[PDB]
RNA sequence: ACGAGGAAUUCCUAGUAAGCGCAAGUCAUCAGCUUGCGUUGAUUACGUCCCUGCCCUUUGUACACACC
């Protein structure tokens, strides 16, 4: 059977991910979930949506939660974008080509933060681990990882190739360097989190948790270990709540100096600091009635080098912020808001004051939005679509152009249907309100409000579309007739407890009505004479559908299991179970009987009607599928999730012994080199002064790991174990033995790693002399026996030292005990 | 008395060993004995100290007793010729 | 004598004789050091 | 219809492989045989974990000495 493939994502324009500006109002990149969006604000559109290159839900994609976009940084220059996931992959775009050139990861969690270094052609990333890890831009690698603090980073900042800070969710400021490599500086910023950074070279503003920002002073100049970052004093906030994010705007001779602090809920705070002409006029001022406690309220600061101007606030709950500035006159600043909307302010200024007491919202994207969760949607003849949210506006799409067609304000809308024709859409409200608009004229129709005293929960059509049903909290379920321009009641219907689900047969055959009590009634439209009470679900059932021709309902709940129930006796065929946090919207293909579990874990699942596999799994949403429609006559399906995407769906090795021989047979023709060189330095320096040879090159492979010959001989030797030694320097014939000897003079030769092995060398060096006795004494070699005279010499005189030390030890702690117990036995 | 306790711990093995007899040798020829006897609860210390580093020199006095082996070749290898 | 365990618990002394503080180590090595305790007194 | 059985495969370590007979017919099995008993009686390993595997352990925890 065919499969299904995703068309893209619609109605998502403002993502958990922070906004980043181009210049020329200009161009603006934000994240829609897990691609990104590049725009103009003026015309207030799109001008390219930069996607991978992978479908979901393919043939070649694979089944997991798709890593969502949660960071952007652009680098305008050579034309670059770091993107960075919240599974911890970073990638970089050419903004023209829309091409993937670098792709590399080296995070486990969700990244936080990206940083340029200013085309130093490396990338420095933050995650929400303990990791900030510097990359090339030019090598596809890591230059290094950066690891001392306890939880998760919140803002860094770079300097140079050297220098940077870095500020974590414990409030410890840590300060790290590329020679010395590791952190440097450590403070305690605040009692809980800390959140935002900013620096312009002398000083560094923080945010804490509660309206505490921090002043410190910056000293890269001072050689003093505790003191290279100190502070000076805080002051407060007009809001109550964590800023998250904090930076900097300045200017030549204008003396631009503003900072802005984004707030936690609806605000984001701007700060003047103010410059050494005005500090020093100012100073005096505060120095009136003229020592000591005069020092002290000057301590008591940041009041004085600060100046809070303007609290620009928004509509709603802020998610992110980016600025721009033109020359005393005025400070532009976008802001993407929580819900899919930006929110493009202006401000105006005098260089010392707004003159202005509300800011200007000189653009405000609005076209794609849905601001709240789209809890209710629709498809008439593949000819537009819809989405319907609590925000009361409706929006009407259509298939290739995917742009919003209508706009209209209702209520808190959460179940609408069209009419048969298309062309026109009943709505219901958390009231007994239901709502009637149009395509193309004015929208609002007519309202019966009141249609029940409490809320309604889902409502239908029939098939000519001339009578509508709907069922309702009050424990009311009622019909309707269109008249023509409006509606007529005509029969409510009461029932023993709450209905919150209703579904008409496709080919009006009856009804089926949910219950909160856990149960069905399925319920004739022509007679309403009772026909089944089917039941078996322990959590209310919370969508119905039926088949195409009325054999066969599908019902779910929230018990996670979806029932697939034969109409001739209200009997079941299979009760499965799937998508571990509930279903909520069950819907049938209107063909065969294949249906679509949605869940409120961002999973759609297409299931054959008969042998009940989930014959295809889909996964890419980011969070609760909120509704789904298919199409009449398409295969072609629409879903909508709290994460406010709407999206469409379409048809298609050695052992111990000879290790010690090689390794040591190499060191030794090295150490053999070496002093061959030492007599060719002699020839060069202390002789008839020539010529020379010129250096016998470092092995590879101590070089690699950048060890001393003896040193790595002594490597191996270590990790041979203590069982299989007594044999693995006993396979080494003679020859081995002579250079074990060499070996055992250049490492004696060296009293730092000697007496730290003393008694490993020991064991094999008696051994090895002991086993080989018999060719030793018969050996004729006069530098031989001069090399064991020095062995003998050197190895008596450490383990005389050693034993002497040992000796006096005894002697002076038993002295200790006895004359303790002389004293008080 | 910490720096005692942890140097006593140190003083179990044969690797950890030698510098914890070297910090031993610091504290005592430095300090006061007096004073190293009147510090309380060290007697403690003291004696858990003092088999271990018996057992040291008695293994440490075994290897330069074998190391002689040396000087038995060198003195037939001077026989040799 | 013979080194048990440690006598506060900010720290940890192995039968070898050393010992590690727990602020000392790094989430590495505590990690490790949770894993080897968990099979050594699981057995 | 045949001149000692090919490709390869199976099995096998001391009174063992194998040759030679001879009895009996023991409630199931077996007489085309089965089971006993006697006779004659070797060659090659009797090591190794390298290959094929299979298993066990990774606190040594047991009470000195020693090693780890």
């Amino acid at each position: 059977y065919q499969r299904f493939e995703q068309a893209a994502a619609f109605g998502v324009i403002a993502s958990n991910a922070n906004c980043v500006w181009i210049p020329a109002p200009g161009q603006l990149i934000t994240s829609a979930l897990e691609d990104v969006n590049i725009w103009d604000i003026k015309t207030g559109d799109l001008v390219s949506k930069l996607s991978d290159g992978l479908p979901p839900g393919a043939s070649d994609a694979r089944g997991a939660k798709p890593a969502e976009c949660t960071y952007l940084e652009a680098h305008k220059d050579t034309d670059l974008l770091a993107v960075g996931y919240a599974d911890g992959v970073i990638k970089v775009w050419d903004l023209m080509s829309k091409t993937v050139l670098l792709n590399f990861n080296g995070h486990k969690a969700a990244i936080t933060l990206l940083q340029f270094d200013g085309t130093g052609t490396r990338l420095i990333s933050g995650s929400k681990d303990s990791n900030i890890i510097v990359w090339d831009l030019v090598g596809e690698v890591g230059l290094y990882k950066l690891r001392s603090h306890k939880d998760s980073i919140t803002g860094f900042w770079c300097q140079g190739e050297d220098w940077l800070i870095s500020t974590s969710k414990d409030g410890m400021i840590k300060l790290w360097d590329l020679k010395t490599h590791q952190c440097i500086e450590t403070h305690i910023a605040h009692t809980g989190e800390c959140w935002g950074l900013a620096v312009k070279d002398d000083l560094l503003i923080t945010t804490g948790t509660d309206s505490q920002v921090k002043i410190w002073k910056l000293d890269i100049e001072n050689d003093k270990m505790g003191g290279k970052l100190t502070e000076m004093g805080i002051f407060e906030k007009q809001s109550k709540q964590r800023g998250l994010k904090i930076e900097f705007i300045t200017n030549s001779s204008d003396k631009t100096s503003f900072f802005y602090i984004q707030n936690a809920d609806k605000t984001i705070e701007t700060f003047r600091i103010r410059k050494e002409e005005e500090i020093a006029r100012g100073l005096k001022k505060r120095e009136k009635r003229l020592l000591t406690e005069e020092e002290i309220a000057k301590s008591i600061y940041s009041s004085f080098i600060l100046h809070p101007f303007q609290t620009i606030r928004s509509l709603y709950k802020i998610k992110s912020a980016s600025w721009t500035t033109v020359s005393s006159s005025k400070l532009e600043l976008v802001l993407t808001t929580s819900s899919n909307t930006i929110e493009y302010y202006s401000i105006p200024y005098e260089k010392r004051d707004p003159t202005s007491p509300a800011p200007l919202k000189t653009h405000t994207i609005e076209l794609q939005g849905q601001r709240t969760d789209v809890r209710s949607i629709d498809i008439s003849d593949d000819n537009k679509l819809l989405a319907t949210a609590s925000n009361g506006s409706l929006k009407i799409w259509n298939i290739k152009t995917h742009k919003c067609i209508r706009t209209f304000e209702c209520g808190y809308a959460l179940t609408c249907k069209f009419l048969p024709g298309g062309l026109l859409v009943i709505l219901g409200t958390r009231n007994g309100e239901l709502q009637l608009f149009d395509l193309a004229s004015s929208s609002l129709l007519d309202t019966i409000e009141d249609a029940h005293d409490a809320a309604i929960w889902s409502l239908d059509l029939t098939s000519d579309g001339k009578r509508l049903v709907t069922g309702s909290a009050d424990k009311t379920v009622k019909f309707w007739d269109f008249k023509v321009l409006k509606l007529h009641h005509d029969t409510t219907l009461e029932l023993t407890d709450d209905i919150l689900c209703v579904r008409v047969s496709p080919d009006d055959r009856y009804l089926a009505i949910s219950l909160l009590d856990n149960t069905v009634k399925v319920f004739f439209l022509d007679s309403m004479k009772f026909y089944l009470s089917l039941y078996g679900h322990k959590l209310p059932v919370l969508s119905i559908d039926i088949s195409f021709d009325s054999k066969m309902i599908i019902t779910s709940s929230a018990d996670k299991n979806i029932k697939i129930w034969g109409l001739d006796f209200g009997d079941c065929h299979k009760s499965l179970f799937a998508h571990q946090d509930s279903i909520m919207n069950v819907k049938f293909l209107p063909q065969s009987h294949n249906f679509f579990s949605c869940s409120k874990d961002a999973v759609v699942k297409y299931w054959d009607g008969e042998k009940f596999e989930c014959i295809q799994k889909l996964y890419a949403h980011q969070s609760e599928v909120w509704a789904l429609a298919v199409a009449t006559d398409g295969g072609f399906v629409v879903s909508s999730s709290h994460d406010h995407s709407i999206r469409i769906w379409e048809e298609t090795s050695l052992k111990a012994g000879e290790r010690l021989m090689e390794a040591l047979d190499l060191g030794i023709a090295e150490i053999e080199g070496l002093e061959a060189y030492n007599r060719d330095m002699k020839l060069w320096q202390r002789k008839k002064l020539g010529e020379a040879p010129i250096k016998p090159q470092g092995n590879a492979v101590l070089i690699a790991v950048n060890k001393t010959p003896e040193q790595y001989i002594m490597d191996t030797l270590l990790r041979i174990r203590m069982s299989q030694l007594e044999d693995a320097l006993m396979v080494m014939p003679f020859s081995y033995v002579l250079k074990f000897l060499k070996f055992i003079d250049t490492v004696m030769q060296n009293k730092t790693l000697l007496h730290s092995h003393l008694p490993l060398i020991c064991k094999n060096l008696f051994f090895i002399i002991k086993f080989n006795h018999k060719e030793l004494v018969s050996q004729k070699n006069e530098e031989l026996k001069l090399q064991i005279n020095r062995v003998k010499t050197e190895l008596r005189s450490a383990l005389k030292s050693t034993e002497d030390d040992l000796g006096f030890n005894v002697q002076g702690l038993k002295f200790v005990k006895q004359q303790w117990n002389l004293r008080h036995n | 008395i910490l720096l005692m306790k942890r140097c006593r711990d140190w003083n179990t093995n044969a690797k950890t060993h030698t510098i914890a007899q070297r910090t031993i040798r610091c504290i005592l020829m430095h300090h006061n004995i007096a004073k190293l006897s009147e510090i309380p609860g060290m007697v403690k210390i003291v004696d858990a100290i003092i088999p271990y580093t018996q057992r040291h020199f008695t293994r440490v006095d075994n290897l330069v007793e074998q190391s002689y082996i040396l000087d038995y070749a060198l003195v037939e290898m001077d026989k040799l010729f | 004598y013979n080194v048990g365990k440690a006598e506060k618990d900010g720290e940890i002394r192995l039968k070898n004789g050393v010992a590690m503080s727990k602020e000392e180590l790094t989430r590495e090595d505590k990690n490790r050091l949770r894993r080897a305790l968990k099979r050594k007194r699981s057995k």
